[PDB]
C-alpha cells in the first residue's frame, strides 16, 4: 500500500457568526413566542407538578429496597432481638445445653460430634460449633436443614484451645 | 445562561447541526403516531424489566415454600417460582411493577400490529423504505419470541405446560434434526435444569440487545429518509409540510410519552393479569384447563388446535402432525418481509414514492390485508374453543369444525366484499366532485318539483350547475358542518356570557387568522 | 454573507436560518390577537388546575406508598378489604398524576404555543454528480493504489486463511 | 458491483458524509493505540460473556456435586459454584473461554491505565477535552467495579473471603448510614440468598450497558472534536498531519484488533487462572493464606493492610479503623477526575490547546505524576505483604513496616528526583541544539589536540562552527546512525546477492522517494 501524507485544516474554535446568531434566533424565538415569559401560575404549577410527582416515582422506585436493619426477628430467652446482636450460641429458653461440637467432614450419620475434656492434647486447638440435642444427627431432611444452618452461620465458629 | 452556551460553543461549536436539527419539518397526521405508541411502551419494558431484575432468581432447584401465602405453605417448588411469590408479595410494590410490565408487552405487541397495518394499507413501504419495511418486520418477529420467553420465567403450571407443548413438542417432532435440536436447546430432555437459566438469560440480555439495535437503525432510517406524507393542498413529490421540530414536535411528542405511561399506570393498577399463586408451581402429572398463550401467539395454538391430523409412516419413520403448524408458521415468517418485491414485481412499478395512498384508491392490496386480517382473526378465536365454547353455549366439536370450515371459507368472502366497498367509496368521492356537497335541504319549486340545494366547491356555470372537478388523492367533505356552515356559539365559557364586544372582536381575529391560513396554504 | 449582518432583527435572522437549512415559514400567528380578555384568563387558569391535580396526586401517591398498610393478610377470619386496596390506590395515584400532567402539556401546546406550517424541500433522490464521482474516484484510487488486482495469490491465500479461521 | 451502488444512492445517497468520513486524517503515532487496546478487550469480553451466560446457573441453593471432578464429589456447594465447575469440566472449550475472559479483563484493566498514563502525561486533557477526561475516570471506576463482581460469580472461598471483608465489613461499619446500606445491599445479614443473582444481574446487563454508552459518547467526542498531536515539521494548531481513513488507518486498525485477539487467545489457552477446583465452595469457617484481589483492586487491600488501627469511641458509638480506608478511596475517586480544573485555576492557563507537551517540558505535572505512580506501587506491593515474605526471606511485621514507611517517604523523593532528571533532559538538548550531534570520532591535531567531530543541524558560520538552533518542542537526534550515515548494505535476500544493476537502482529510487516526502512536508 502506498505512503502518504495527508494535512487536514481542522477548523476549529468557535462556530461562524451566521451559525451562532441564527441559533441563537432559532431558539430565542421559539422561547418568547409562548409568552411564557409572563405565566407565572403557570411556570409554578408546572414545577410543582412535575416535583411532586418526580419525588413520589422515585420514592415508590426504592422503597421496596430498604429493610430496618433494628427490627427484632430473633427469637432468645428474653423475647425477641436483631440479628446483629445474636449468635447462635445464644440462648434460647433459659437454661438449654449448647454442647461444643466439632464437624466431621462426613456424610454417614453424624456432622458434628460431642467433645470430652480427653479429647484434646495440651497443644490442640479445635473449632467448635452450637450443638443443641434436639437438632439430632443429618438423617431426616428437617434436621439436615438445622444442621446446615448450623454449619453457614457467621458468628458460630468457636476456637478451643 | 449565557457563559454556559459560549463556553459550550468555543469547545464543541455544533452550531450548524443543531440549527439543521432544530428546523427539521414532521408532518402532523394522527396515524403517525402509532409507532411512537410503541417506542414508549419498550421504554417502560426497559425500565420495569431493569427493575424486576433486582429480585428474580432464575433456578430450577426445588425448596419448600414457607411463606406468607398459606394456602401454599409447605408445597415443593422451584427457586424461580418462590422468586415470583416473593416479588409479589413481600416487596412493597414488585406487584404494581411485574403487572405495569406485562401490560406494557401487550400494548407493545397490539401497537406493533397496528402500525404495520397502517405502513401496509397506505403504502409507505415502496420502493425507498422497503430495507425499513425489513427491519420492521425482523423486530416483530423478535418481539414475539421475547414476550414469549418472558411470560416463561416463572415457573407455573399454565407457563410450563405451554412451554412443554409449544416449544418442547414441535421442536423434538421436526422431520431430520428434531431431536437434536431438542437436545442442544434443553441440554437433554425437556425438563432439566439450564432451560430457566438460559431463557432469563436470552429475556434479559440477548434479544433486548437486538432490538434496540434494530429499533436504533429503524428510526435512524425513518430520520434521514424523510418521513411520507398525505397528498393534499401544498404537498409535492418534492417537500413536506408540517411543522418544525423545536417548539411544537418535541412538546407533543413529550405530552404523548407522558400520557401512555398515564394509562399504563392506571390499567397496571387497576386490572389483574397474570395471578401465578392461584396456580402452582409446574408439575408434569398436573393439567388444568387453562391454556392460550398470549394474545400474540394465539394464532399458532388455533392452528394446531384446527389442523386436521395428516401424519406420514414409511420405512422406520414418521412425520407427525405438527410439523405441517411449524411449516405454515415458518411460511408465513417468510412471506411477511418479502411483499414488497412481490408487489412491485407483480404490479411492474419501480418508481420513487414520498406520497402515500389512499386505502380505497389500491382496492386489490386492501383486499389482500382484509383477507390476511380474517385469516388471523379465525386463528386467533380458534384458540380461544374451550372458553367460548363455555361462557356462549355451543358445542366443543362444534367450535372445533366452525373453526375449520371458517378458516377457509371466510378470508375470500372477506376480499370480495372489501374489493366492492373501496370500489363503493371512490363512487361516492366522485359524486361529490361531480355535484355539490349535499346540505339536506329540500325545496318544493311551484310547479311540484323536489330539489336538495346543493353547495358548490368551485366555480359554477352561467346556468348555476356546478363545474366538475377533478380527483386528486385528497378526501372531500361530506357533511355542510364541517366546513364552516353554522357555528360559533357566543363567547362566554360555559354559565355566563362574556360582552358583545369581546365576541365580535374574538370572531373577527379568528376568521381573518383561518382566511390567511388556508391562503397561505393554497396560493403558494 | 459580511459584518453588518448584525443590527439584524430576529424575524429576519431565523427566516435567514430557515433559509439555509431549506426550511420556510408560513402562516407563524399568536394565539391571541386582541389584548386582555377573560377567554385568555380562562384558558390560563384551565391549563394551571390540570397541573396542580398532577401535583396533588403525585402527594398522594408519595403518602399512600408511605403509610398504607400492605402486607398479605388475606383470610375469612378478619376480612381486611384493607390489603386487597394496595396495588389499586398505587395504580390510581401514580396515572392520575401523571396523566393530568400530559393533559395539562396538552393544552397549553392546543392554546398558548402558536401554530405554524413549515414546508422542508427534501432534496431526495440519488446525489449531486460531483459527490457521486469525487467518491467513487476516491474508492477506485484506494483500490487501484494497492496493487491487489495482480496478486492472485495473496488473494486467494488470504481467502484460504480467513475461511480457515473462520 | 455497480448496479447495488447506483441503488443504494438512488434511496439513501449518501455520496457526501461517507466522502467526509473517508476523507477524514488521523496522526501516527505508537502511543495513539494505547485506547484501541482497551477498546479490543472490551468487544472480546462481550463476546465470551454473552457465550458464558449460556451455561451459568447464579443461584446460592445448596446441592451435592456428584460430578466428574472426583476430589470433590459428595460436597456441599451452592448451585453457582457447581454451574462455573459444570463449565469448566463438562463443556467442550469452556475453561478456554472462561481463561480467555479473565485474561481480557486484566488486559482491560492494564490498557485503561497504561492509557490514562499518556494522557496524563502528555496533557490530552487541556481546555476543549476536559469532558473526554472526566468521561473517562467514570469509565475507569466502572471497569474497576465490574471487573470485582465479575470474579466473585463463581462462589468460591477466595471470593467469598473477599466479598466478606471489603464489601461486607467496609460498608457495616460506615459511620451514619452503614447497616443500613448494608441491610439494603444484601437483603438482610451477609451471606443471604439474593447477593449472588443482584450481582449477576448488574454484572452482565446493568454495568456493561452503562459502560458501552459511555465508550460510545467518548469515542464520538473523539472523532468529532478532533484528535491531537505532537509538535513537528509540519504541524500546527490549526491542522492535522497523519494518514486518511480508507486505505490506511482502517487496514492498521483491523490489523491490531487481529493481533490483540491472537495474544489473548495465546495467553488463555497456555496460562492457567484461577482455578477454582483448587479451592473449595465458599465456606464461612474455613480460610487459607490466600488473599489479595485482583491486581486493579489491590491498593485499596494494601491500603487496609498498612493503615494503623485508629479508632475512635464516645457516648455509645464506634467509629472503626477500615473507615479510613473508605475516605480515602472516596477521596481519589473525588480528585481524579477534577485535575484539570485543579491545574487551570492553579497556572491560570485558560487557552485552547491542539499540540502536545513531551513530558520532560512540564517537569512539575511529570513529577506529581510519578509520585502518584509511587504512592499506587507502594500500596500494591503491601497487598502481597505475606507471597512476598514467603518468597523473599523477610519478616512479615517487617514487610508491614516498610510498607508504611515508604508509603510516606518515597514518593517525595520520587517527586524531586523526576523534576531533575527532566531538566537535565531539558539541558541534553539544549546542548545537542547549541553543538551538533557528537558523532564519536577523535582527531589528534598535529600540535596535539583532540576534538571531537561534531556534525552540524543547520547553517554553518564562518569558522566552521554551526550557529545555535532554537528549540521547537520536538525531539532531537542524537546518533548518528539514526540520521541516514552508514546503512543500506546488499540487496540480496539473505544468503544471495542480487544483481548490481537491481541494487543501484533501488537504492536511487529510495533516496529520490525520501528527499522528495522530506521536501514536501518540510516546504509548505
Ligand atoms: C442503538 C441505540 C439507539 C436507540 C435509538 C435512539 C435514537 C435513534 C436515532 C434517531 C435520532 C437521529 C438524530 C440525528 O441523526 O442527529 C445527528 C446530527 C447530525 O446532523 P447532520 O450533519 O445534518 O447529518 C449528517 C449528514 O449531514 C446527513 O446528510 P445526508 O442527507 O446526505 O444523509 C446521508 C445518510 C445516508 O445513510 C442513511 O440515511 C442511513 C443511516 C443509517 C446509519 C447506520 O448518511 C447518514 O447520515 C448516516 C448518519 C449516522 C449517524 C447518526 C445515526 C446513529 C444511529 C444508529 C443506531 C445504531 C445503528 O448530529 C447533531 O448535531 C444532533 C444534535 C447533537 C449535537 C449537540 C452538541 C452539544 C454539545 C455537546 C457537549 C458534550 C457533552
Ligand atoms: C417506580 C414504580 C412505582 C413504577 C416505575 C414506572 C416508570 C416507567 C416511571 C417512568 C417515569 C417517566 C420519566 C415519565 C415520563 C415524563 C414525561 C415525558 C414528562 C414531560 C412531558 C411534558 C410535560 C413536557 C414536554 C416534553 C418535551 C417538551 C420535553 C422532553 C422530551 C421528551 C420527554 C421526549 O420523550 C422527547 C421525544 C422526542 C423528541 C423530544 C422529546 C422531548 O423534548
Ligand atoms: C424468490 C421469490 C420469487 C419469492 C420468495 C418467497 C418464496 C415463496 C419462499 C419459498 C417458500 C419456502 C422457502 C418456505 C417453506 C416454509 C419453511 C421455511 C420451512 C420450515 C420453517 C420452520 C421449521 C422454521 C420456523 C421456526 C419454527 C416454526 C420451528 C419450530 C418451532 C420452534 C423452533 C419454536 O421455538 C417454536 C416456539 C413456539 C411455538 C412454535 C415453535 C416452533 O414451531
Ligand atoms: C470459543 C472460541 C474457540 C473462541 C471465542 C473467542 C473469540 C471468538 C473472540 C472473537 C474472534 C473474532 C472477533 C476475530 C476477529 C478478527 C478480525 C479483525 C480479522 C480481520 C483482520 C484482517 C487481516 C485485517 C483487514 C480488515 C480491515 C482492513 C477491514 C475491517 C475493519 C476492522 C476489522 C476493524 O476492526 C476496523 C476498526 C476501525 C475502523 C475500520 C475497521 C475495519 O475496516
Ligand atoms: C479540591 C476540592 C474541590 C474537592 C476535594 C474535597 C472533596 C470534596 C472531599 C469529598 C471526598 C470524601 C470525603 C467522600 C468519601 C468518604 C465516605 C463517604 C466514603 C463512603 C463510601 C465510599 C465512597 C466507598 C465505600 C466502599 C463501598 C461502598 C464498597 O462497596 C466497597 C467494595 C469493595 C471495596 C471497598 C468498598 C468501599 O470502600
Ligand atoms: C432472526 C430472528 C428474528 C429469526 C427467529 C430466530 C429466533 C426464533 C428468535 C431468537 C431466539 C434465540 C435462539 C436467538 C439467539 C440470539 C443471540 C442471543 C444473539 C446475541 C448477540 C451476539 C451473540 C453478541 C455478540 C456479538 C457482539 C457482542 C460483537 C459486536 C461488538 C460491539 C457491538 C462494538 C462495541 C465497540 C463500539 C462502541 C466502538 C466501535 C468502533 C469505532 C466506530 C471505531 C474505533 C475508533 C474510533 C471511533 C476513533 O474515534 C478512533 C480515533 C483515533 C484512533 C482510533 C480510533 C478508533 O479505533
Ligand atoms: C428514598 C428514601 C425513602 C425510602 C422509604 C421507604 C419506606 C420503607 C419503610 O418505611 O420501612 C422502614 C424504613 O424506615 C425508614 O424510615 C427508612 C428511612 C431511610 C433510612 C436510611 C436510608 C437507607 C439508605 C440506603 C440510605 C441511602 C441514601 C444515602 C446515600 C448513600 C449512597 C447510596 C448508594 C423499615 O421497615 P421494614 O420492615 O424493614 O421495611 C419492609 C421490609 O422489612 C420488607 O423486607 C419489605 O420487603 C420492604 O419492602 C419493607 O416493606
Ligand atoms: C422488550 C420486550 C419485553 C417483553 C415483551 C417482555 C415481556 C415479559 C413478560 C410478559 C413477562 C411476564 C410478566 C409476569 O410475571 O406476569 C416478563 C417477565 C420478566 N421480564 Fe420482561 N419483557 C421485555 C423486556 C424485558 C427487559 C429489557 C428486562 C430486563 C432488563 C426484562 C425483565 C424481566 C424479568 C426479570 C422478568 C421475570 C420477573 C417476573 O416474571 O416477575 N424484560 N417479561
Ligand atoms: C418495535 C417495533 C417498531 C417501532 C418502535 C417502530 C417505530 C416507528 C416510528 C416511530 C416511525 C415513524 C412514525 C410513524 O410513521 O408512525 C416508524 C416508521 C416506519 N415504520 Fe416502524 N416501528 C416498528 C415496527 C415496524 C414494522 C412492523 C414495520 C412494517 C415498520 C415499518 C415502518 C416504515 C416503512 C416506516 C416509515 C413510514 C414513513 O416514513 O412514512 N416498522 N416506525
Ligand atoms: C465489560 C467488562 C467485564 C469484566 C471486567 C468482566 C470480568 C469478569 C471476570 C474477571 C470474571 C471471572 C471469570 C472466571 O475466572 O471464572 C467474570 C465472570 C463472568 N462474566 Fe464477566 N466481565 C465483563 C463483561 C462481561 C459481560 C458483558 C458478560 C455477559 C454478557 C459477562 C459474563 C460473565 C459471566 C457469566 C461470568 C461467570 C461465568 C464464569 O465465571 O465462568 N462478563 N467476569
Ligand atoms: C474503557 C476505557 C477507555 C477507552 C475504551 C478509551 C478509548 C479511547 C480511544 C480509542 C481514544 C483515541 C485514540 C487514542 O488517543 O489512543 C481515546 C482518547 C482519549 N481518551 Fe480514552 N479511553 C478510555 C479511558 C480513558 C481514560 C481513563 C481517560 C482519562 C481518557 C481520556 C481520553 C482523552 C482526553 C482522549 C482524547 C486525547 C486526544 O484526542 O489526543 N480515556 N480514548
Ligand atoms: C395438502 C393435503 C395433503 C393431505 C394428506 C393426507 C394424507 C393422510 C395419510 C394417512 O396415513
Amino acid at each position: 500500500i502506498p505512503e502518504e501524507i495527508s494535512i487536514q485544516e481542522r477548523h476549529d474554535g468557535a462556530s461562524r457568526e451566521i451559525d451562532r446568531k441564527t441559533v441563537v434566533a432559532n431558539l430565542t424565538d421559539a422561547f418568547e413566542g409562548s409568552t411564557i415569559r409572563r405565566r407565572k401560575l403557570i411556570g409554578l404549577s408546572f414545577g410543582v407538578g412535575m416535583g411532586a410527582f418526580g419525588l413520589g416515582t422515585l420514592v415508590a422506585f426504592a422503597g421496596g429496597l430498604i429493610k430496618n436493619p433494628w427490627k427484632p426477628v430473633v427469637p432468645t430467652a428474653e423475647g425477641k432481638k436483631a440479628v446483629l446482636w445474636t449468635s447462635g450460641w445464644t440462648p434460647r429458653y433459659q437454661g438449654e445445653t449448647i454442647y461444643l461440637a466439632r464437624a466431621t467432614g462426613t456424610e454417614d450419620g453424624p456432622p458434628f460430634i460431642k467433645m470430652r475434656p480427653e479429647d484434646m492434647d495440651a497443644g490442640g486447638m479445635e473449632t467448635v460449633f452450637p450443638w443443641r440435642e434436639s437438632d439430632g444427627d443429618g438423617t431426616t431432611v428437617e434436621s439436615h436443614h438445622k444442621l446446615q444452618e448450623i454449619a453457614m452461620g457467621i458468628r458460630n465458629p468457636v476456637m478451643l484451645i | 445562561l449565557a457563559r454556559q452556551a459560549e463556553d459550550i460553543d468555543t469547545r464543541y461549536h455544533p452550531s450548524a447541526a443543531l440549527r439543521r436539527q432544530l428546523n427539521k419539518v414532521f408532518p402532523t397526521h394522527w396515524s403517525f403516531l402509532l409507532g411512537e405508541i410503541a417506542l414508549y411502551s419498550f421504554v417502560v419494558l426497559l425500565i420495569t424489566g431493569v427493575y424486576l431484575t433486582l429480585f428474580f432468581d432464575p433456578s430450577m432447584v426445588d425448596v419448600t415454600y414457607n411463606g406468607v401465602y398459606q394456602p401454599l405453605r409447605g408445597v415443593e417448588m422451584s427457586r424461580a417460582y418462590q422468586s415470583a411469590l416473593d416479588i409479589s408479595f413481600e416487596v412493597r410494590g414488585g406487584l404494581f411493577v411485574r403487572q405495569i410490565h406485562h401490560w406494557a408487552a401487550l400494548m407493545f405487541a397490539a401497537a406493533i400490529m397496528v402500525h404495520l397495518a397502517r405502513i401496509f394499507f397506505t403504502g409507505a413501504f415502496r420502493r425507498p423504505r422497503e430495507t425499513n419495511w425489513v427491519i420492521g418486520s425482523l423486530l416483530l418477529i423478535l418481539a414475539m419470541f421475547e414476550g414469549y420467553f418472558g411470560y416463561s420465567l416463572p415457573d407455573d403450571l399454565l407457563s410450563g405446560l405451554g412451554l412443554r407443548a409449544a416449544l418442547s413438542s414441535i421442536t423434538l417432532g421436526m422431520p431430520v434434526i428434531g431431536t437434536w435440536l431438542h437436545w442442544a436447546l434443553f441440554g437433554g430432555d425437556f425438563p432439566g435444569t439450564i432451560l430457566i437459566p438460559r431463557l432469563y438469560a436470552l429475556h434479559i440480555l440477548l434479544l433486548p440487545g437486538i432490538i434496540l439495535a434494530l429499533i436504533g437503525l429503524h428510526l435512524a432510517l425513518v430520520w434521514f429518509q424523510k418521513h411520507t406524507q398525505f397528498p393534499g393542498p401544498g404537498r409535492t413529490e418534492h417537500n413536506v409540510v408540517g411543522v418544525r421540530v423545536m417548539p411544537v414536535f418535541a412538546f407533543k411528542s413529550g405530552a404523548f410519552f407522558a400520557a401512555i405511561v398515564g394509562v399504563l399506570g392506571l390499567m397496571g393498577g387497576l386490572l389483574q393479569i397474570n395471578p401465578i399463586w392461584n396456580l402452582g408451581p409446574y408439575k408434569p402429572s398436573q393439567v388444568s384447563a387453562g391454556s392460550q398463550p398470549d394474545f400474540y401467539m394465539m394464532w399458532t395454538e388455533g392452528l394446531a388446535r384446527i389442523w386436521p391430523p395428516w401424519e406420514f409412516y414409511f420405512w422406520h419413520h414418521t412425520i407427525p402432525a405438527p410439523v405441517w403448524v411449524a411449516v405454515i408458521m415458518g411460511l408465513v415468517f417468510v412471506l411477511l418481509p418479502a411483499y414488497p418485491f412481490l408487489e412491485k414485481r407483480f404490479t411492474g412499478d419501480y418508481a420513487h414514492h414520498n406520497l402515500l395512498q389512499r386505502p380505497r384508491d389500491v382496492p386489490v392490496r386492501t383486499a389482500i390485508g382484509a383477507m390476511a386480517i380474517a385469516f388471523y382473526m379465525v386463528l386467533t378465536l380458534a384458540a380461544m374453543n374451550d372458553i367460548i365454547a363455555l361462557k356462549f353455549h355451543i358445542s366443543l366439536n362444534a367450535t372445533t369444525w366452525i373453526g375449520r370450515i371458517g378458516m377457509v371459507i371466510l378470508p375470500p368472502f372477506v376480499y370480495f366484499i372489501t374489493y366492492r366497498w373501496c370500489i363503493g367509496l371512490q363512487r361516492s368521492d366522485r359524486s361529490v366532485l361531480e355535484h355539490g356537497v349535499e346540505t339536506g335541504i329540500i325545496k318544493r319549486l311551484p310547479h311540484g318539483a323536489y330539489i336538495e340545494l346543493h353547495q358548490p366547491l368551485g366555480p359554477v356555470d352561467e346556468h348555476g350547475h356546478p363545474i366538475p372537478l377533478q380527483y386528486q388523492g385528497a378526501p372531500l367533505p361530506k357533511r355542510m358542518n364541517k366546513l364552516g356552515s353554522a357555528g360559533s356559539p357566543g363567547s362566554g365559557s360555559f354559565l355566563f356570557a362574556d360582552s358583545a364586544a369581546e365576541d365580535a372582536a374574538l370572531r373577527e381575529a379568528g376568521h381573518a387568522a383561518e382566511q390567511r391560513a388556508l391562503a397561505a396554504l393554497r396560493e403558494h | 454573507d459580511e459584518a453588518a449582518l448584525a443590527a439584524m432583527s430576529n424575524q429576519e435572522l431565523l427566516a435567514l436560518g430557515g433559509k439555509l437549512d431549506g426550511v420556510r415559514i408560513a402562516y407563524k400567528e399568536p394565539r391571541w390577537p386582541v389584548e386582555g380578555t377573560k377567554a385568555e384568563k380562562r384558558a390560563e387558569r384551565s391549563v394551571a388546575v390540570w397541573l396542580l391535580l398532577g401535583g396533588v396526586f403525585g402527594l398522594a401517591l408519595l403518602l399512600i406508598f408511605l403509610f398504607w398498610p400492605w402486607e398479605f393478610k388475606a383470610a375469612d377470619g378478619e376480612s381486611d378489604f384493607i390489603y386487597s386496596l394496595t396495588t389499586p390506590l398505587y395504580g390510581l395515584t401514580f396515572g392520575l398524576s401523571i396523566l393530568s400532567i400530559a393533559i395539562g402539556a396538552v393544552l397549553y401546546q392546543k392554546r398558548f404555543i402558536p401554530e405554524e406550517i413549515s414546508i422542508q424541500e427534501r432534496h431526495d433522490g440519488a446525489s449531486r454528480e460531483i459527490d457521486r464521482k469525487t467518491v467513487v474516484a476516491n474508492l477506485t484510487d484506494a483500490f487501484e493504489g494497492s496493487t491487489i488486482r495482480r496478486r492472485k495469490l495473496i488473494g486467494l491465500s488470504f481467502g484460504v486463511g480467513m475461511g480457515a479461521f473462520g
